[PDB]
């Protein structure tokens, strides 16, 4: 099978050097043109360039020209996309992505693109690493209605991302909804989890968030209980 | 390291060596090649591996069936000895001389116009090339596989399709003998219709094609008039020059709706009829060739059927002919088009 | 260079139904057209090349059509796994560009949110600022407005809003607005209101709490 | 646009600088774009098109560097722009074809024309006398002066062509 494995997740700050990579198998690499391309924090996708391996012919969309470097390493099946000054503006998901292989030769008539790395990650940020602040959402008169309550957790101020957020080690998982995380004017990071569980059971049953942030090495277990 | 080359390169063969201006050496044997790590560009047609082809063959056309007279365009009439010994088409190879060497490109992605191959192999001399002459289809030829692909001009819509060796496609042509000296009969055998079926769902799934892809309005297609070698099937049995009538052949590989036809072309045939002529136009060079009438006895020829020679013409997205090509040349473009003449330096 | 303009920018349809996208070009790219299916956090998914040709193993009910300028897509009977977000991109044309995608989400009856409200816990008071939540869950269509007012006064700037992905089971979404403050302006003022506006609403509900009550 | 004139059923050939490479095919067509005539090596083909069987080439300029396109017996409807096309280097013609027919008794000169053109004509008669018109040219009454061969000179913009009719009463 064909497989394009790129490198993990990178959090950067503004103005270091960059370089990640995609390792190729399964194919001729120095026969086809592989790509990168972009994807903006929910936004479409942009490609940046490509490179042919077997001569290093190169092309670059006129936006990312003179902002990236793309290159390739036949002996190891590799291609890499490096930026010499990065910015905040670069955060992204980059995926590499090779170009159809049985184009009878017409590489610029069949140009798109049949097999995609699982992307990368790129955080661009002034920011350090700094582990969330779990606050409780306990449910009250204004949580309630028709039996079922709604109580959560405020996971506040962490970078980078991802976090992870449980409910009673995961024996609770319906009606859960955990948002995704927003960035703040702090360059810090904030989600909610919330659940509905019938009024009935406030009393008895208790409710725990189980908020991980690996970056930091951060485990919190907060209890959320009325009042 | 090595650049491009145009220079004159010797041919060689298992048997016989001499034809007119063309003298072979005996073949060596050596049919191997070595892979390289190289990109390098192909092109069938701008070529000089196949464009000395086409001139040799051309040689050997007039020495293998000798002409009592030749009539140029020109207007030159020129008689010469001829009788009813003939030469049958023989295989012959190219052979780099010292300080070049000959590339190939080992890609199934090549379709005779590629400016990136990247699997380069090298070797001092090409496979053998069939050698025969004929319009419309191609025979004996030395490029068929389990597979369809098309040679496409890079520059126009010029093309020569390699048939798929699975289908078994053959040609029997018979003249019987006597005690009818210029009539005959040439039967297409293995699976022809979806050989046809097959070549369309090819020229479908081309880059190159922005015709429909309905394929009931993809059709091979006859040429309207013109030379008798391009409105009928030009080919040759036992020294015989035959033109063959191929609308029952189309009507039935096509499975045509026959209604609207005159009644003698309405019938669906595998064979059809071929006529043998005394004067051809000749293929290579503007003119006339005069021939001996046609010899005595029961004349057979059996052939793979390994190529169509055709014009992919479509001017809009709502029908596209498979027009059959009198292009004699293309054939040699199949059969060596892969090779390029490089200078050892 | 050629931009790609892609109609609807969403769409909602059940399972079962013929839907169809389209893909616009501001000049003409003959047949050479691609469409791509990308589903949240995953890579592009190619389906359709040269307008018109099925990549491998992508299921039949996919076609594609068009000429020179309009192409179109169509999934001739959608099935679950359909849900998603589709690309078109022009490929013989260097630079090579991409529609900016269409998506495709589940219908269902149109449901009102539940508006709860939450203030900010004593804990986070403690350390020097207020959020206060408030949350809109399980509505449909999942256009909503969410205003924040302070003792009556209209709130601008001071807000982040989060969206869930369309629920699998019962095709709804959630949203989650906060509202962040220092400790000292939050104590500065008493009614905290949050003001819903939405479709399955004949006029908009506010949630409301009073400071320290 | 090279424009060129000919006389309904009369014969024109139509010219085409053949100067490239060997093996490179040359294309006739017409403008609704179907093929005419072609070259497949040193053999000639005919297209779809029915105006091909009295199409034809001169083979013995093919070496010197021409493909011509002759045209016999021509019909108004033959009036066209034609296209020598070679690996898509095209060199346009258009051909108008014009017919100059007749019927004290009057004298009624009519000329035959091709959609979109704007002819002209300048009749002369054995005596010297000119006349001019469009369509048609008209003697009311004929002088029997004037019986004999009446050169006549068709124009389109720039070019003209020349006919000759004899008259007799
Ligand atoms: C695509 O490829 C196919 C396959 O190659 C081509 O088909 C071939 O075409 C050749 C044409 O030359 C056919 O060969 C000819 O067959 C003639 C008829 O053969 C039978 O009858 C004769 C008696 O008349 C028998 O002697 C034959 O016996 C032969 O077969 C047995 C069994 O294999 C052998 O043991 C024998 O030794 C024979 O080989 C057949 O039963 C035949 O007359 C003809 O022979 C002349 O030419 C050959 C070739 O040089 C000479 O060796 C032979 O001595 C004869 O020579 C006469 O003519 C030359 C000049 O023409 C003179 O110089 C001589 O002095 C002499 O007078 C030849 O063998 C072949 O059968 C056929 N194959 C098939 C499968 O159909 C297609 O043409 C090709 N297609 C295209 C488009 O190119
Ligand atoms: C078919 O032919 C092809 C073509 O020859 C062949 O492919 C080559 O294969 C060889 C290995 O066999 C490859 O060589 C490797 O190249 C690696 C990449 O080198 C580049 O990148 C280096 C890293 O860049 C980072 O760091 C630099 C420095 O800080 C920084 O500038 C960059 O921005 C980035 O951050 C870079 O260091 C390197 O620069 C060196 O080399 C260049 C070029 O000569 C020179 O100008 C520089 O001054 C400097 O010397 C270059 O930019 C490289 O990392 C790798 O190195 C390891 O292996 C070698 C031995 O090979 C050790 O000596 C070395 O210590 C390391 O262990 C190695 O050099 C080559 O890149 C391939 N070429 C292509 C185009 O793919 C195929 O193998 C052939 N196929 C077969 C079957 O044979
Ligand atoms: C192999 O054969 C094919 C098929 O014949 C041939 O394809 C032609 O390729 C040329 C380019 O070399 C194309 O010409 C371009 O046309 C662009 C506009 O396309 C629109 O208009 C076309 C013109 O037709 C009009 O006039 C005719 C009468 O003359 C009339 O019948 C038509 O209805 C129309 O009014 C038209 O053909 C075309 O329609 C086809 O294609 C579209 C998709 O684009 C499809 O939707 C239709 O169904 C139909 O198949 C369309 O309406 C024009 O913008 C362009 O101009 C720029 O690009 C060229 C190329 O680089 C530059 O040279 C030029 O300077 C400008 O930059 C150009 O004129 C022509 O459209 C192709 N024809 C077809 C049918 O596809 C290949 O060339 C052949 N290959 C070789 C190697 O010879
Ligand atoms: C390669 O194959 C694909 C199919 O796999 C093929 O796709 C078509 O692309 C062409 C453009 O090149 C389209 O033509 C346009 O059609 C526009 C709308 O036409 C409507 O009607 C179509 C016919 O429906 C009637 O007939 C069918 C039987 O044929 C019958 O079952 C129906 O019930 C009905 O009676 C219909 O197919 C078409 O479909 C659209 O909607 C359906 C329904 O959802 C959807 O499934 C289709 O995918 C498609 O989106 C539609 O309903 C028409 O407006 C447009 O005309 C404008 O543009 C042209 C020029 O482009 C101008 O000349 C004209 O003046 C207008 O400005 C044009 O006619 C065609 O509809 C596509 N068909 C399909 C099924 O997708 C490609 O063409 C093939 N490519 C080649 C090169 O052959
Ligand atoms: C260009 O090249 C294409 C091939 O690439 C070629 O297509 C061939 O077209 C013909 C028709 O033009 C096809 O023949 C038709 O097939 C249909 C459908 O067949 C299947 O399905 C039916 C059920 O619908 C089954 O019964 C059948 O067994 C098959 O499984 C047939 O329905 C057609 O039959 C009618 O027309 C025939 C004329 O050829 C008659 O012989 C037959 O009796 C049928 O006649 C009746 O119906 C007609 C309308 O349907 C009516 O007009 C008649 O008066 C009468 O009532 C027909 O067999 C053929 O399959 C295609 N071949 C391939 C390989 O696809 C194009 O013809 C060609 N174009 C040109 C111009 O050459
Ligand atoms: C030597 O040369 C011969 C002649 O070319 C060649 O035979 C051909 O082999 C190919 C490949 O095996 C055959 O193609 C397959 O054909 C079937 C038949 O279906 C078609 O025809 C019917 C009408 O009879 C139509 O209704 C139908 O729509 C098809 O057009 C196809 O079903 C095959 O498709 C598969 O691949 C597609 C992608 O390529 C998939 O989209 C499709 O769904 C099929 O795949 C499915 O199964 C896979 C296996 O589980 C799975 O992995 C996929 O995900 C998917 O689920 C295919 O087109 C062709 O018919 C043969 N032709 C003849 C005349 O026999 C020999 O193979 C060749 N030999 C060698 C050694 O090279
Ligand atoms: C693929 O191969 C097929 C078959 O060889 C080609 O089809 C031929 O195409 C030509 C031109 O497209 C056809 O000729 C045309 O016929 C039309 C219909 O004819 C009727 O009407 C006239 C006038 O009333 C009658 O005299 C006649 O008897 C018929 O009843 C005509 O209308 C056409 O004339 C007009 O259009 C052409 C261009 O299309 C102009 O040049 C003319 O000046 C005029 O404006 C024309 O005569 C022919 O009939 C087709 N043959 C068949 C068997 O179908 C395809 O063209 C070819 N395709 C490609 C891409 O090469
Ligand atoms: C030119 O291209 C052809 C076609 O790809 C090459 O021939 C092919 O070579 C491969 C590799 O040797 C053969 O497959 C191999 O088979 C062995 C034995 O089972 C297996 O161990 C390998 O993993 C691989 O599958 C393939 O069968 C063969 N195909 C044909 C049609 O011969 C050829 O080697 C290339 N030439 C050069 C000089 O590179
Ligand atoms: C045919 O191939 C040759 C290469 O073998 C091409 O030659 C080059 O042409 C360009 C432009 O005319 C020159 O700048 C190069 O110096 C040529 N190289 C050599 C080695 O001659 C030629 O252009 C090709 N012809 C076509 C029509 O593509
Ligand atoms: C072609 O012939 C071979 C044997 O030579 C046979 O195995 C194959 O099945 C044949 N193909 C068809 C389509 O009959
Ligand atoms: C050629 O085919 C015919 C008919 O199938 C057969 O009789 C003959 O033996 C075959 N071989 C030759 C050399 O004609």
């Amino acid at each position: 099978e064909v497989q394009l494995v790129q490198s993990g997740t990178e959090v950067k700050r503004p103005g270091e050097s960059l370089t990640i990579s995609c390792k190729t198998s399964g194919y001729s690499f120095s026969g086809t043109w592989i790509s990168w391309v972009r994807q903006m924090p929910g936004k479409g996708l942009e490609w940046m360039g490509s490179i042919y391996p077997g001569d290093s012919d190169t092309r670059y969309h006129p936006s990312f020209q003179g902002h990236v470097t793309i290159s390739a390493d036949r002996s190891v099946s590799t291609t890499y996309l490096q930026w010499s000054s990065l910015k905040a503006s670069d955060t992204a998901t980059y995926y590499c992505a090779r170009s159809y292989e049985d184009n009878y030769g017409y590489y610029d008539l069949f140009f798109f693109f049949d097999y995609w790395g699982q992307g990368a990650l790129v955080t661009v940020s002034s920011a350090s690493t700094k582990g969330p602040s779990v606050f409780p959402l306990a449910p009250s008169s204004k949580s309630t209605s028709g039996g079922t309550a709604a109580l959560g957790c405020l996971v506040k101020d962490y970078f980078p991302e991802p976090v992870t957020v449980s409910w009673n080690s995961g024996a609770l998982t319906s009606g859960v909804h955990t948002f995704p995380a927003v960035l703040q004017s702090s360059g810090l990071y904030s989600l909610s989890s919330v659940v509905t569980v019938p009024s009935s059971s406030l009393g008895t049953q208790t409710y725990i968030c189980n908020v991980n942030h690996k970056p930091s090495n951060t485990k919190v277990d907060k209890r959320v209980e009325p009042k | 390291a090595w650049r491009n080359a145009t220079i004159p390169l010797f041919c060689a063969t298992k048997n016989r060596d001499t034809w007119g201006t063309t003298q072979c050496l005996p073949d060596n044997g050596d049919y191997s090649e070595v892979a390289l790590n190289v990109t390098e560009s192909f092109d069938a047609w701008n070529n000089t591996v196949t464009e000395q082809a086409i001139e040799d063959v051309w040689q050997l056309f007039e020495t293998s069936i000798k002409p009592c007279v030749k009539l140029s365009g020109s207007g030159s009439v020129i008689q010469e000895s001829c009788d009813k010994h003939y030469w049958d088409a023989i295989r012959f190879r190219y052979c780099a001389p010292p300080g070049y060497a000959l590339l190939r490109c080992n890609d199934t992605n090549y379709s005779g116009f590629m400016p990136k191959c990247s699997k380069v192999v090298v070797s001092s001399c090409t496979r053998m090339m069939e050698t025969q002459t004929s319009t419309w289809f191609g025979f004996n030829g030395t490029r068929a596989e389990n597979r369809t692909y098309i040679y496409w001009h890079g520059r126009d819509n010029r093309t020569i399709i390699s048939l798929n060796k699975y289908y078994n496609l053959t040609m029997k042509c018979r003249r019987p003998g006597g005690s009818r000296p210029k009539q005959a009969w040439c039967w297409f055998g293995g699976k022809w219709k979806d050989a046809i079926k097959e070549v369309k769902q090819t020229i479908v799934k081309h880059p190159r094609y922005t015709g429909t892809n309905n394929t009931d309005k993809i059709n091979l297609t006859a040429p309207g008039g013109g030379d008798p070698e391009v409105t009928f099937m030009w080919t040759n049995c036992r020294g015989e020059f035959l033109y063959c009538k191929m609308n029952w052949f189309l009507n039935w590989v096509e499975d045509r709706n026959t209604a609207n036809q005159k009644p003698k072309e309405q019938h669906k045939r595998n064979y059809v009829p071929c006529h043998i002529r005394q004067i051809i136009n000749t293929w290579h060079k503007v003119g006339k060739n005069v021939y001996l009438p046609p010899r005595e006895g029961d004349l057979t020829c059996n052939s793979t059927v390994t190529s169509l020679i055709a014009n992919i013409d479509w001017i809009d997205g709502n029908q596209t002919n498979i027009t059959m090509s009198a292009e004699v040349a293309e054939l040699y473009r199949l059969e060596l088009g892969d090779y390029k003449l490089v200078e050892i330096t | 260079d050629i931009q790609m303009t892609q109609s609807p920018s969403s769409l909602s349809a059940s399972v079962g139904d013929r839907v169809t996208i389209t893909c616009r070009a501001s000049q003409g790219i003959s047949t050479y057209l691609a469409w791509y299916q990308q589903k949240p956090g995953k890579a592009p998914k190619l389906l359709i090349y040269k307008a018109y040709l099925l990549q491998n193993g992508v299921p039949s009910r996919f076609s594609g059509g068009g000429s020179g300028t309009d192409f179109t897509l169509t999934i001739s009977s959608l099935q679950p796994e359909d849900f998603a977000t589709y690309y078109c991109q022009q490929h013989n044309n260097n630079p090579y560009t991409f529609g900016q995608g269409t998506k495709v989400e589940i219908k269902r009856t149109v449901a009102a949110p539940s508006v709860f409200i939450f203030p900010p816990s004593d804990e986070q008071l403690k350390s020097g600022t207020a959020s206060v939540v408030c949350l809109l869950n399980n509505f449909y269509p999942r256009e909503a407005k969410v205003q924040w007012k302070v003792d009556n006064a209209l709130q601008s700037g001071n807000s982040q809003e989060s969206v869930t992905e369309q629920d699998s089971k019962d095709s709804t979404y959630s949203l989650s607005s906060t509202l962040t403050l220092s400790k000292a302006d939050y104590e500065k003022h008493k009614v905290y209101a949050c003001e819903v506006t939405h479709q399955g609403l004949s006029s908009p509900v506010t949630k409301s709490f009073n400071r320290g009550e | 646009k090279k424009v060129v004139l000919g006389k309904k059923g009369d014969t024109v050939e139509l010219t085409c600088n053949a100067s490239q490479k060997k093996n490179t095919q040359f294309h006739w067509k017409n403008s609704n774009q179907i093929k005419i005539l072609g070259i497949q090596g040193s053999f000639l083909t005919k297209g779809p098109s029915k105006l091909s069987d009295r199409a034809d080439s001169r083979k013995s300029l093919w070496d010197q560097g021409q493909f011509s396109m002759i045209i016999k017996n021509l019909k108004i409807e033959d009036s066209d722009t034609y296209i020598c096309e070679v690996e898509n280097k095209k060199e346009e013609v258009e051909l108008l074809v014009f017919g100059l027919t007749a019927n004290g008794q009057s004298l009624t000169l009519t000329l035959e024309s091709p959609p979109g053109s704007s002819p002209s004509v300048k009749c002369r008669s054995p005596g010297g006398k000119n006349i001019q018109g469009g369509r048609t040219i008209s003697v009311p009454q004929l002088e029997r002066q004037d019986s004999g061969t009446w050169t006549c000179t068709v124009s389109q913009d720039q070019k003209t062509v020349e006919f000759k009719i004899d008259i007799v009463v």
